[PDB]
Order: C-alpha cells, then structure tokens, then sequence
C-alpha cells in the first residue's frame, strides 16, 4: 500500500516540493527586482550616462548601485535564516539514520508512531524519506486484577508481568500480548506480609 | 500593510511606492509564513492525540490528590486551579490603539479548546498511562501506574505498595507548596513574561518611529507637499521612505530569528509532551532533575508550563564492599 | 480642522477632564486622541476609522466561481461605514447587506452560513471556525471539532490487555539540502 498511496495523494512529498519552489521563487524574485527604478531615471545603466551631464548623473546612479546591493542584501540573508532550518532538519536526518536505522530506539515517538521495529532510508531530491516499521496493538479485553497476592502469610510480586483474572481463575502474563501462565515461583518474588 | 504603514492616506505617495517595485510583497509573505507557522506549533504539542479522552466522574485515584489539576466544574472559566493563577500573574492601549497599519490577527486555537487538549492529555495520563500514546487507549488504575515507573528506575515494586500512605502525603504536599511558591517568587513565569514584553517592545519601537524626520525636514506628509514644490518634494521624501522601508526591514528580521528559537523551542515542548508525559525517559536531568517518574502539562498565555515529579534519593551510610 | 488640528477620525464625547490651560490631547504612541473645541468648551474624543483587510474565502477554481469574503475586526453593526456601498456595485453589494451574516472574535464574514454540524477542519478562519464548501453550490462555516470521546471507564480492579497486534508501515519525510549557488 506504500507504493499505492505515494502514487495517489498528491501531498505525500509536499514537504520536499515547498524546498525546490522558495528556491526558485527566490531567484525569479531577486532577477525581476533588476527591472525597479528605485526613483531614478530608468533601468538601464547606459542611457544615465548618455544624457545626463556626468557629475548629476554619477547622483542618480547612486540609487541604482545601491537599490540592487539592497536586493542581493536582502536575498542572501534569506539564505542564511533558511539554511539554519535545513540544518535544524540534516542534524535531525543524521540522528534518526543513526539511531532508528542502526539500532532500536526507545524514544516514544521518534521512530513512528507505536513500538519501533527497524527503518529503511530512501533517496529523495533534496531530502530523504524513512519508512518507519512500527508495532500497534489491536483488540481488547476486560479483566480483574489485584496488586499482589499471598499464598502463606507472605505477598508476592510478578517478576515481571501483570496478575490478570477472567472470573475464577488468575494469570500472570505480559504487557503488550495476552498470553496466560500458571503461577509457579519462577513468577513470584516474595516480600512482606499480606496485612 | 506595507502601504498604509510608509505612506498614509496619500494618493500620490501611493505611487512613488510603486517606483520601488516589488519589496512590499516579500514583506507580507515573510510575515504569513510566521503567522501559519505560529498555528502549526500549538498542534504538535498539544494534539498528539485525536480522540478528546473524557474526564473520569469519580474521585480518589488510589489515594492521592488532583484537585488542583483537574478541572472545576464550579469555576466559569473550564480551567483547573493551578492554572487558574498562571493567568493572572502573567499580564498582557494595550492592543486598541495599534491599528496604524499593523494589526493583531487572533489565534485558530482559543483559550478553550486548548483547555480541552490538556484536559484530555491529564485524562487519559490518569487512567491508561503510557498506552494511550501508541494504540488503542487501554486502563489500568493508578496505584499502579506508578509501581510500573518505579520499575523503571531499579527501585523495584516493593518501595510504593509497602508504605504506601507516605508516599501519597508527600506527592500531597509537594503539589500543595507549588501552589505558594509561583505565587510569591517575582520570575516564576519569568521565561514568558518577557515573551510578551518583547512583541510589546518591539511594536512599539516600530510605531515611535512614525514621528521622526530621517533627515527630512518634518514627518508629517500630507503637509510638507504644500509647502514645497514638487521636485523638491521627490528630492525629500525618498528619505523618509527609505527611513521607513528600512524601519521596517529591521522588525521583520528581527522576527524571524525570534521566530527561529520559539521553533526551538515548541520542539523541546514537542519533544517533553512525547517522552516525559507519555512514557518515561531515562534521559538524565531531561524530564526533571533526578529519576524521573512522570509529568502533568499545563498551559499558559503563549507558553506550556511542566509539571515534573522526580525521585531523589535521601539519608545515607558507609559500608564495606567487595 | 477644528482648533489646528488637520487629521480623520471620528468625534464623540467621552469621561475626562482637561486643564483650564490645556489644549491638546496625545497618547503614548503619540498621536491626537483628544481635542477641546474653541467655540464651545467640553471633552471630545477621536477614533481611529475602518482599518483591516479582507480574505477571499475561495475552494478549488475547477469546482466553484463564487466566492465568500471576511472582514477582520469590523463590526456587522457597522459594516455599510466601512464598506461604502454607494461606491461598490450590486454585485459587491451582496456582501454587504443580506440574510447571510455572521459575528465572530476574528471577524464578520459574509456570503456563508453558519451550520450547526460539526466535524473535521478544511480551511481555518480565525477563533476556532472552519469552512468548507459542502453540497448545492454554497460555502459554509461551521464549526471545528477536535475529535470523538472515548470516555475511558476508570476503575481500581479493571485491566485491558491487548490480545492481537498489527504491523504498519509510517512514512515520514525531511529535507537534507537545499540548492547551491553563487553569485
Ligand atoms: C477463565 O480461563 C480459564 C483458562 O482459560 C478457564 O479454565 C478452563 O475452563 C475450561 C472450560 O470451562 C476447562 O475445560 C479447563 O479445565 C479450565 N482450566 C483450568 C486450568 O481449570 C475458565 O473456564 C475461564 N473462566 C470463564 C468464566 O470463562
Ligand atoms: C484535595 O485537595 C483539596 C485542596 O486542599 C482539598 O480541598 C480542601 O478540603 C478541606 C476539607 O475537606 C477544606 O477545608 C479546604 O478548604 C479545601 N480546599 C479548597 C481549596 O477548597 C480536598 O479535600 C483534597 N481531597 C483529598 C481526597 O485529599
Ligand atoms: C490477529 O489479527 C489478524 C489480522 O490483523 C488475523 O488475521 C486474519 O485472520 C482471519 C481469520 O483467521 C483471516 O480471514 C484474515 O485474512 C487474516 N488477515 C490477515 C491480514 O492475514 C489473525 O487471525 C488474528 N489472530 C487471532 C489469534 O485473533
Ligand atoms: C469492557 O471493555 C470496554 C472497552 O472496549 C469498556 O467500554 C467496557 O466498559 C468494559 N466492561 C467491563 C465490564 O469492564
Ligand atoms: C562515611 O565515610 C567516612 C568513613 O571513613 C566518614 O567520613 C563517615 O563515616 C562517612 N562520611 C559521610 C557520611 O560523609
Ligand atoms: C481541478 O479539477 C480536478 C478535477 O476534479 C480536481 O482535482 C480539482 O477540482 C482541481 N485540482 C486541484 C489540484 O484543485
Ligand atoms: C458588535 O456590536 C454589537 C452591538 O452593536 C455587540 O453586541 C458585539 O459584542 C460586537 N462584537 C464584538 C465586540 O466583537
Ligand atoms: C443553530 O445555530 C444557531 C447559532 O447559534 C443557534 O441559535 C441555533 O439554536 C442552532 N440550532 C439548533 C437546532 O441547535
Ligand atoms: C475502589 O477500590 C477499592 C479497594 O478495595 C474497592 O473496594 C472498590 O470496590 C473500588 N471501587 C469500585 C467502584 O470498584
């Protein structure tokens, strides 16, 4: 279904699409800014000298020699603030591709959503996509519970696991699968008294 | 607006603008871009869940006490009590009188709805624990959820069953004294007192600056074009648009760096609403200073407040080892 | 242009009391909030007229040609004031005066109904309302929802344990570069 639904919703690679589309607004903005006035004469640096007288003209100019180095100014600042975001997002490729790939992590929800299992990296222009193997559980059931239990005077705690009944009987068993054991001592460490 | 900020309501001013050409636009893109991305960091804190966790009915949650986070039905703001002072002490003319230009558009999420989210996260905190991150929210009561997160630590099950009634006195009475000590300490919300300050001071650097002559001879514009001929005129209020053009880069510049650590810094909030609230990380002096157990998040004017719950051992000895 | 003073606005009385000397009136942004008459000796008042900017509330261009639009911060009491209808066309008209007309924090739009249904968000419009264009050939705005409501019943002796799992597949996606270039 992966390949189903990259293929048919349009925004599965939007994020990737708005880095290649500021680019390339941004450079069609910064040459169409070439074109201004910036209140002098006209755009075109030949015809100032050409009819102006050259002290006055060298004043009008001003503007223009200016106007653009605004424009490069402005653009290039841009670039700065916008590759500190790109670098916040690589430093974070660079720590899931060396956590969630080359190992098992157990930061809950950094490697997909629910219990991670493994990762695959992609190649992508300009970016990388990950394919976060997750675990979910499914369906439910009720059951009666105590915090311990004594057999002789003495409580006893599971080992590792949750005491579970179902109405006459009681079970220890795991946490994320239903799977019911016999209460032997392999379960159950010994601590206290049960009063 | 661009227009309405540099120039007034001056039809021929309205065109020399134009000259320039194109440098207004980035200024209201840049400042969108903010302002989406602003409503987007509210949703990866708050929402990491979808279905809205109903509050239990019923008290006495094993032993211990949350009234003071839980919500009051008997108050007319649905809000809880320790967040009922966090709204207070933190203040906010003050957003009337602005309207010269800019203006201050109202969040997607009101002070409700955001309400809710916490009131749904501490719901389902309470009664299910960590599962209802991942899953099918399950239940379980809480004078376990709390001997599963001592078993986190290597302190084992015995230390919270055993002498139980202490350790709810003690998580009574430490959730009693946070009570007191936000309210006298002068920077208990230091950290977002001086968030809103800053907008506060920096729109208004940004509108004193209107009555300035930037090398002109007055600030006025309507005024000094009948006094002065109009060659004279262009050969003048080119500063004063350059003056406010450049006044005005430099709020804009300064926003998106600030802009730059509030990202920063809703992905730390992002990242403790995910790992302190639900789950419990081993990650030292992260989600609070010691072994940690657990958490309880609150809110805030444009802020999240966290409520941690730490372990830390106490009396010593001296033994000899092999 | 009463007493030097050339500007717009709009005058009413107000709750304050000048100096006997005193002529003007100015605030901490600077600017005239208050200005006495010469001829006749009260308190006045001035306030700031209009402002704000519009939104036009539009679905995809394939599917629909008429359109909403919002008004921020204006009052519905008052929008012909700030809309100047004796200027605008009957078609702009439409969204001036009409049984469709909505009051909210983030504004007054028009040329939508509020429905009492709700659901899940498709266009944000400000304080917690969404539009969406639902089928004939109309705009709404109703509003957001946040989701369902489990309400999980809490007990001191109950324990849900899960029986069966599933395996998912998550794609999540992040930029590592942008383009390079020199000038
Ligand atoms: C609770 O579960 C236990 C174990 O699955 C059930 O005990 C078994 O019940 C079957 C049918 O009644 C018997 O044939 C087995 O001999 C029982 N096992 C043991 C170890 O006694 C029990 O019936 C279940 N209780 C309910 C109310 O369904
Ligand atoms: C939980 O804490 C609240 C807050 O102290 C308790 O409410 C107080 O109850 C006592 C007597 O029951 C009153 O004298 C106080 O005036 C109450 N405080 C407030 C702020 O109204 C509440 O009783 C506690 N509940 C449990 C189960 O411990
Ligand atoms: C656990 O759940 C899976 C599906 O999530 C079950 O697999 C289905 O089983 C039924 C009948 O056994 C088949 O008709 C389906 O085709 C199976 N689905 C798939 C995707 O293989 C599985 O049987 C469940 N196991 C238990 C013990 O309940
Ligand atoms: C059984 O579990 C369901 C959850 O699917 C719950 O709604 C219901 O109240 C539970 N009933 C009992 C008797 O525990
Ligand atoms: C443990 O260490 C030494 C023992 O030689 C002594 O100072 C004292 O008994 C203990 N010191 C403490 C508790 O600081
Ligand atoms: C253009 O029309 C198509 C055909 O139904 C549909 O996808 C939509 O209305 C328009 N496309 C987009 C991307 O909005
Ligand atoms: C709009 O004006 C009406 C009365 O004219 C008032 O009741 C309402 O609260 C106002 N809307 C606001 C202040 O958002
Ligand atoms: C529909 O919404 C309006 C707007 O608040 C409300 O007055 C009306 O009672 C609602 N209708 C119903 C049936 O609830
Ligand atoms: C709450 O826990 C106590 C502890 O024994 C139990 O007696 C009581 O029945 C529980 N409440 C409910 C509603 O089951």
């Amino acid at each position: 279904k992966i390949q189903d639904s990259l293929s048919s919703t349009p925004s599965a690679l939007g994020k990737l699409q708005d880095v290649v589309n500021h680019n390339a607004q941004a450079l069609n903005t910064l040459v169409k800014q070439l074109s201004s006035k910036f209140g002098a004469i006209s755009s075109v640096l030949n015809d100032i000298f050409s009819r102006l007288d050259p002290p006055e003209a060298e004043v009008q100019i001003d503007r223009l020699i200016t106007g653009r180095l605004q424009s490069l100014q402005t653009y290039v600042t841009q670039q700065l603030i916008r590759a500190a975001e790109i670098r916040a997002s690589a430093n974070l490729a660079a720590t899931k591709m060396s956590e969630c790939v080359l190992g098992q992590s157990k930061r809950v929800d950094f490697c997909g959503k629910g219990y991670h299992l493994m990762s695959f990296p992609q190649s992508a222009p300009h970016g990388v996509v990950f394919l976060h193997v997750t675990y979910v559980p499914a369906q439910e059931k009720n059951f009666t519970t105590a915090p311990a239990i004594c057999h002789d005077g003495k409580a006893h705690f599971p080992r590792e696991g949750v005491f579970v009944s179902n109405g006459t009987h009681w079970f220890v068993t795991q946490r994320n699968f239903y799977e019911p054991q016999i209460i032997t001592t392999d379960n159950t460490f010994v601590s206290g008294n049960c009063d | 607006d661009c227009t309405m900020y540099i120039c007034g309501d001056s039809t021929e001013c309205s065109n020399l603008l134009l000259q320039y050409g194109s440098f207004c636009t980035q200024l209201k893109r840049a400042l969108t871009g903010i302002a989406v991305e602003q409503d987007k960091n509210t949703q990866e804190v708050f929402a990491q869940v979808k279905q809205i966790y109903k509050t239990p009915p019923i008290k006495y949650f094993g032993g211990f006490n949350f009234s003071q986070i839980l919500p009051d039905p008997s108050k007319p703001s649905k809000r809880s009590p320790i967040e009922d002072l966090l709204f207070n002490k933190v203040t906010l003319l003050i957003c009337a009188q602005k309207f010269k230009g800019l203006t201050v558009l109202p969040p997607l999420l009101t002070d409700e709805m955001i309400a809710q989210y916490t009131s749904a996260l501490l719901a389902g905190t309470i009664t299910s624990g960590w599962t209802f991150g991942a899953g099918p929210a399950l239940q379980i009561p809480f004078p376990m959820q709390m001997a599963y997160r001592f078993n986190g630590i290597g302190v084992t099950q015995n230390v919270l069953y055993e002498n139980q009634k202490l350790i709810a006195n003690q998580f009574n009475s430490a959730i009693g004294k946070i009570q007191d000590s936000l309210s006298s300490t002068p920077s208990a919300l230091g950290k977002l007192q001086d968030v809103v300050n800053h907008n506060a001071q920096a729109l208004n650097t940004l509108v004193k600056q209107l009555s300035s002559k930037f090398g002109a001879i007055s600030s006025v514009l309507n005024d000094i074009f009948s006094r002065l001929d109009p060659p004279e005129a262009e050969v003048q209020i080119d500063r004063l648009i350059t003056g406010r053009l450049q006044s005005l880069q430099t709020y804009v510049t300064q926003q998106l760096i600030r802009a730059a650590e509030i990202r920063a810094s809703a992905n730390l909030a992002a990242t403790k609403m995910s790992e302190c609230v639900l789950g419990q990380s081993k990650r030292v002096d992260f989600c609070g200073k010691g072994y940690h157990l657990m958490s309880f998040p609150q809110s805030a004017p444009h802020g999240v407040v966290f409520l941690h719950v730490t372990y830390v051992p106490a009396q010593e000895k001296n033994f000899t080892t092999a | 242009n009463f007493n030097g003073l050339k500007g717009t606005g709009v005058l009413t009385e107000s709750n304050k009391k000048f100096l006997p000397f005193q002529q003007f009136g100015r605030d901490i942004a600077d600017t005239t909030d208050a200005v006495r008459d010469p001829q006749t000796l009260e308190i006045l008042d001035i306030t700031p007229c209009s402002f704000g900017g519009v939104s036009v509330i539009t679905p995809g261009t394939n599917t629909s040609n008429q359109v909403a639009v919002l008004y921020q911060g204006v009052n519905c009491t008052e929008v012909p004031v700030a809309i100047h209808a004796d200027q605008l066309t009957p078609t702009w008209r439409v969204y001036s005066t009409g049984s469709n007309v909505f009051q909210t924090r983030a504004g007054c739009l028009i040329g939508a109904e509020y429905v009492n249904n709700s659901y899940e968000c498709d266009i944000p419009i400000g304080a917690g309302i969404c539009a969406s264009y639902q089928t004939s050939q109309s705009i709404i705005a109703y509003t957001m929802s946040l989701g369902a409501e489990n309400s999980v019943a809490y007990s001191n002796n109950s324990i849900a344990i899960p029986t069966n799992f599933t395996i998912s597949v998550t794609t999540e996606i992040l930029p590592v570069s942008m383009t390079k270039t020199s000038v």
